[PDB]
């Protein structure tokens, strides 16, 4: 009938991956933490990757940098931490002692 | 069927906190047209019209205190999918668990 008996939290799992795509860094091509905007267009990167390419801006959209100083995004930052939670909710830690 | 209340309260807590990041800093209305303001802040576009329409000169960032002007902000579309996607996440929750989200 099922691999792990029902399983549940299936639809939620797919939702996590979806939101992750909106947080997945462009350079690290993965989940970031406390990244930086810069991508005035529609791109985003961590706060330790774009710094090595601020002279230009975005490596894809080729858009010029808008922030001279390595600013931070509390919004996107909090989004990452939240996404991490759901990841554990789906995994479910089964352990007593 | 509330999914047997098994790890259902935890998820709902993550869905709510998520909406906070994709919320509004002026009218508290789920932003639709995310626009980056001079102060690196997001808005619903229309919110800027009123903030700038007011006879008080350059807009005043209500998030910090001020620092906003007409020829500054621009629809970058960065917090768009984050808002639309999130909405789809809450739908799945009620679809299975069927628990309350917010009122
Ligand atoms: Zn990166
Ligand atoms: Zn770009
Ligand atoms: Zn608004
Ligand atoms: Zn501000």
């Amino acid at each position: 009938m099922e691999p792990d008996g029902r399983g549940a939290w299936a639809h939620s799992r797919a939702a996590l991956d979806r939101l992750e795509k909106l947080l997945r860094c462009s350079r690290c091509t993965n989940i970031l933490r406390e990244p930086v905007c810069l991508g005035g267009c529609e791109h985003i990167f961590c706060s330790n990757c774009v710094s090595d390419c601020i002279g230009t801006g975005c490596p894809v959209c080729y858009t010029p940098a808008w922030i001279q100083d390595l600013k931070i995004n509390r919004q996107l930052d909090s989004m990452i931490q939240l996404c991490s939670k759901l990841r554990n909710l789906l995994h479910d830690n089964e352990l007593s002692d | 069927m509330d999914l047997s209340a098994l790890r259902v309260e935890e998820v709902q807590n993550v869905i709510n906190a998520m909406q906070k990041i994709l919320e509004c800093p002026i009218c508290l209305e789920l932003i639709k047209e995310p626009v980056s303001t001079k102060c690196d802040h997001i808005f619903c576009k229309f919110c800027m019209l009123k903030l700038l329409n007011q006879k008080k000169g350059p807009s005043q960032c209500p998030l910090c205190k001020n620092d906003i002007t007409k020829r500054s902000l621009q629809e970058s579309t960065r917090f768009s999918q984050l808002v639309e996607e999130l909405l789809k996440i809450i739908c799945a929750f009620q679809l299975d668990t069927g628990l309350e989200y917010a009122n």
